[PDB]
């Protein structure tokens, strides 16, 4: 949607981070919970 | 037989059928015979 | 500068002075313990 | 402004255009292609004094537009346009109007945009349709056009002592002769032809053609020389196409090649028609005969200048292509019906050609006898009554025809988003 | 699924052609394009497993054109798309298969590309030779063409109430007549002809000639009009092209432009055929005439309809077309002889053809007297055929005739990476 | 070096081509087109504020280069053009600017997944051609040819252009069939001053069409052939006529002639089998459309082994049409004249290691100059004292010899 | 040695003592090509230029004069000048 609204991918334009804090701000208001999007994508059980 | 090429394992090794052959009803890792029991039942729920 | 020792030396001691680098690296005990059962898992006698 | 910042916008709008029909279903949703980020940034620099970055193009696109036939639709703004100075000189003048300041201003990146324009010109297969820019720089800067660039020679065709026509010859070599008359040089949209017509035999020797003019800065790579009857599928009389497996072989020469060049020969030839005189060897007689060259035309390095400038031209009346601009105006023609402006349009144009055309002559007063036969639109008729004005001398009429040809040029490209409802 | 979801991802195949033919041998060692950059990525958006670079493209392009096989022959699979409503309504089927899952879903940004595509109407050159794409959506959706697309006439062509045909008219217009017969209009590739041939002289004056109902979309610019006679190189009798420097002017006007346009003159033209009729006025009498319209021909604005939604038909049978298609099943073609299939496809594109044919006709059963005088690639034929059905109404045959089409064009696509083994 | 190298080169230049087309009037100051920063690139892979420069440079050090022959002598022996082996030679041009280039194995596997591309470019790169030409390859199945290029001599007919006069002139009896092609069309029929009646006739396939492929045809009848008269033929008919129609062993159904139908069909059949419905006094049968070489056949065009005939007519795979520029650069600074002369030895000489013993055949004098390759390449397939296969292997090499020039020579300017 | 530049592998202490590369690149060639266009070139040249035409090929300024006889070879018609 974000991508949407804006043409392309943020990511072509913004710092990856600063993209990620406006999903988040989302997301968690759409489910009620501070969520972190980075977590989920870590390199290994063992590395974050 | 190759089920499994070792190039596409993380752990480097060949999946022959030899090598799952005399394991439970000995038919081949990548193609395990599933209990599909309650199926129909988890369908209906939406559960995967 | 090539004609004098001392001259070469210090202009080189200066040109080094001021890089400055800076790296990211993930938890070294974890990548060392990640790789180090995938070394374990696959190996058929204490790999060096 | 400058005549080079109005250049180097069409050019950009050009681009734009270019980029759109590489874009055209290749947007995939999830992959941002170099060509849609190309069209994108584009976009942005169109709008650039209004914007740092664009969404959607469907609306600056149109404005610009919009405001552009509101522009030279009123003589009282794009007046500055149809001075005698504005296409002599680059010298930065200063308009008070909304569209110039907005969308008119340097584009093209200096002087790296030149040095790969000239590396072009070599290039081994240039585009076989070019834009309008390239035509823009050669009939105002006079700059070349790339060597390996294929042309039409009917297109070259100009009026010369001889034959004062190409198309219209098409009627005279279709009537059986009386006498052995003058040769024929005319040309078609894929091959070039000259020959001699008589209704008694030809004596089996050597005969010498002069190339003409407008054809003197021709030159083919890949042709087939054959003897033939027909011109643009219409049959030529007093001509004969028989030949014999016994027949003596027959070659011409031409003052670049020091080898004769052989006819109605399965061989792909190369040669220049610069530098002179043809001269044909008949091995056998023939009663009435037309040598054909099919092939691919290109026009010599250095030698555009001739017909881009006007130079071709030696006598008037005289009958002259439009450099394809009619190619081009059917998108904005199209726009202008869609919203019946067409009329009105049409007599804006006609007051811009007259005003511009006033500005060239001293003293400042529409020539005496100035019909036009043909609207704006219809160039190639437009240029050919310019250019038969007996009262005012040739260089002008010359300027004239190519002034007005780049304003036309200039509203084929910028005028084609146009909708003001 | 979707009627949509099959062209989104037709038109994504296409543009891997596309892109696969700009890179080849533009794969350098140092180097990093964006086209390859492009095609490497598009490679990925196929295979809904998976998404690693892929080492070797050919792999899941084949997997796909083997899937696709697999799936268009089994009529228990390709079935949902063989009814009525899915060349009809955008309304997403309730069908499971392996195919369609992995393979078909929406791929095209939107909104985006459909403004590209509408900005791109507009835009200067188009591509002259279009892709797939978008004949497969005038001739579904029924959209626009761009605006200067060029055309070849004859494709254009279909029959009427005078004359049957086109080409065949052809040997007519050879034969000498017999006394002074009615106007013919026939087109060739690139020229519109038109004239009445007579053994006897005729008067000079005003004739009316009524365009068309297919010729009344073309438009032209940069033509060259003028008397000749030829039709597609065969000699055309009854007609004279003979003609004076004393001949007095011979001018013909169109409803769309207020002034006259010269003939047998070497001034480049631009007019409409849209306006219904051309008015032509000899200047001197002449034993039969033929005027020759050569120039770009272009499908006016809004109009492509008539011809992509085969709304030109007017009479049974008819000549029609086929939307160039064969020119693009060569490939799956020559995929096919080499490994043996060519043969068993035809036999499961007959029953393809018929079945669809079936559910077009409630009560659901086949026509009678379905003979099928050619096999399913040569289409132009098989469209003559599904046309000259009596027993169902006009309406349906059309319907039939361009859901077969974006079938057919549709597997041209899709099948060419296709090796079984 | 290697033949592979100086193609990958050759490949890379004319990369470097397409894409300055690409950015003419596409390079703004406020962007950097994806094009332009590929173009940027690939000129700093040749080793930049002057492109000019190091690319005219490139040519010049060339044209000394090739111009003589203790140098680029080993390019002229036997086994550069026969194997992918390694060169002995060292000489700095060489070291300088050839050197392999092309990705791998990518660089290939998408030049196959070509042949198979909807829309292949309509005017090919040398590169394409010297493939087959060299290694025969593959063209993309899709790809449009002119026929008349495709033909070569047969046993009944010399030439194609030449039977234009023959074809012209009406007949005595009934002759012989002819099989003539032209830039967009096959012509095939039978010419007499007297009726042939209506029946079935057998046309054979020449050797050289027996290649192509038509798609969006119009089948017709004609009495033109490179818009000239055809006579001793007559197309006329009636809207009575019986239907005249004709079968290839390729498909199993009857196609039409004089109808409004696009029709596919191949003549890789060997002949054409012809129903006259009606009796003609003389009839020209045309095929119009687009035509294609036949998958997996394009090596005979190119491998000139569809040469059976001595003499022979034959084209120059359309290296003439890329000469131009380099010639235009040639009369601007007089060489044209010593690169000629020269260019007569580089001929000479490549003959030369081709025949043992090692001496200039007997009765060998060109008649055209080294850019007019369609003639030389005859007046070499005609020598009669020469065997034939190596007479071929001459011309395929001096082709490439001279496709190379056509790349390289380009931005020639010494001064 | 007379047909490239390639550096040679001899080791005699003249060559190594005296020949080495002594020329300014690439700037002495533009400002030997930007001569050619000059003005009054030197009417007696260097045998440099004469080394360069010689043996490069190269161009020579295009205002230096020449006594034509020089210029002279044998053709067909005169097999000398002097002796005529």
């Amino acid at each position: 949607t974000l991508s949407n609204k804006l043409g392309r991918n943020p990511a072509d334009i913004f710092h990856l981070e600063e993209v990620f804090k406006v999903i988040e701000e989302i997301v968690s208001v759409l489910v009620q919970q501070k969520i972190d999007v980075r977590k989920y994508f870590t390199e290994s059980m063992r590395s974050g | 037989e190759i089920l499994i090429p070792a190039d596409q394992t993380s752990y480097g090794a060949n999946e022959t059928r030899a090598l799952s052959a005399p394991y439970l009803f000995g038919a081949p890792i990548n193609m395990l015979a599933p209990d599909a029991r309650l199926s129909t039942y988890k369908r209906d729920l939406a559960l995967p | 500068v090539y004609m004098s020792p001392l001259a070469l030396n210090n202009l080189a001691s200066r040109l080094l002075r001021k890089i400055s680098l800076h790296l990211v690296m993930q938890m070294v005990t974890a990548v060392q313990q990640d790789l180090g059962e995938v070394v374990s898992v696959s190996s058929n006698v204490t790999n060096p | 402004m400058s005549r080079q910042m109005w250049l180097d916008t069409s050019a950009l709008l050009e681009a734009i255009s270019e980029y759109v029909v590489r874009c055209n279903g290749d947007t995939f949703s999830g992959l941002t292609t170099g060509d849609f980020n190309a069209l994108s940034n584009m976009f942005t620099q169109l709008s650039v004094s209004s914007a740092g970055y664009v969404s959607d193009p469907r609306v600056p696109l149109q404005t610009m537009s919009n405001m552009f036939v509101s522009f030279i639709t009123s003589t009282d703004r794009c007046g500055y346009m149809l001075r005698k100075t504005w296409f002599n000189s680059d010298t930065k003048p200063t308009v008070s109007d909304d569209f110039i300041t907005t969308y008119i201003r340097p584009r093209l990146q200096v002087p790296m945009s030149d040095t790969v324009r000239q590396l072009n010109n070599l290039s081994l297969q240039p585009s076989a349709k070019p834009k309008l820019y390239e035509r823009q720089n050669a009939i105002m800067k006079g700059l070349d056009i790339p060597y390996s660039e294929p042309i039409e020679p009917c297109k070259l065709f100009r009026s010369v002592a001889g034959q004062t026509g190409n198309i219209p010859m098409m009627g005279i070599l279709a009537t059986p002769p009386a006498a052995q008359q003058q040769p024929f040089f005319v040309a078609e949209r894929r091959r070039i032809l000259f020959g001699i017509r008589s209704n008694a035999a030809i004596p089996a020797g050597a005969y010498q053609f002069v190339v003409p003019a407008w054809a003197s800065v021709l030159s083919v790579t890949g042709a087939y020389v054959y003897f033939t009857n027909s011109f643009f599928g219409t049959i030529i009389a007093g001509v004969t196409a028989t030949a014999t497996a016994a027949d003596a072989a027959t070659t011409f020469t031409v003052p670049t090649d020091a080898n004769n060049l052989p006819v109605q020969t399965d061989s792909r030839l190369s040669f220049s028609l610069g530098g002179g005189n043809i001269n044909l060897e008949l091995g056998v007689a023939k009663t009435g005969f037309c040598v054909a060259i099919e092939g691919e035309f290109t026009i010599l390095a250095n030698r555009s200048q001739a017909y881009y400038t006007l130079n071709s031209i030696t006598q008037t009346p005289t009958s002259i292509d439009d450099f394809d601009v009619s190619d081009f105006l059917t998108t904005f023609l199209s726009q202008l019906r869609a919203c019946g402006q067409y009329e009105i349009f049409s007599d804006a144009m006609d007051q811009l050609t007259n005003s511009l055309i006033t500005n060239y002559m001293d003293p400042p007063a529409i020539p005496a006898g100035l019909a036009f036969t043909s609207p704006w639109f219809r160039f190639s008729e437009r240029a050919r009554t310019i250019l038969a004005l007996q009262n005012v001398d040739l260089n002008i009429r010359k300027l004239i025809v190519r002034h007005l040809w780049v304003i036309t040029s200039l509203i084929a490209v910028f005028g084609r988003y146009y909708r003001p409802n």
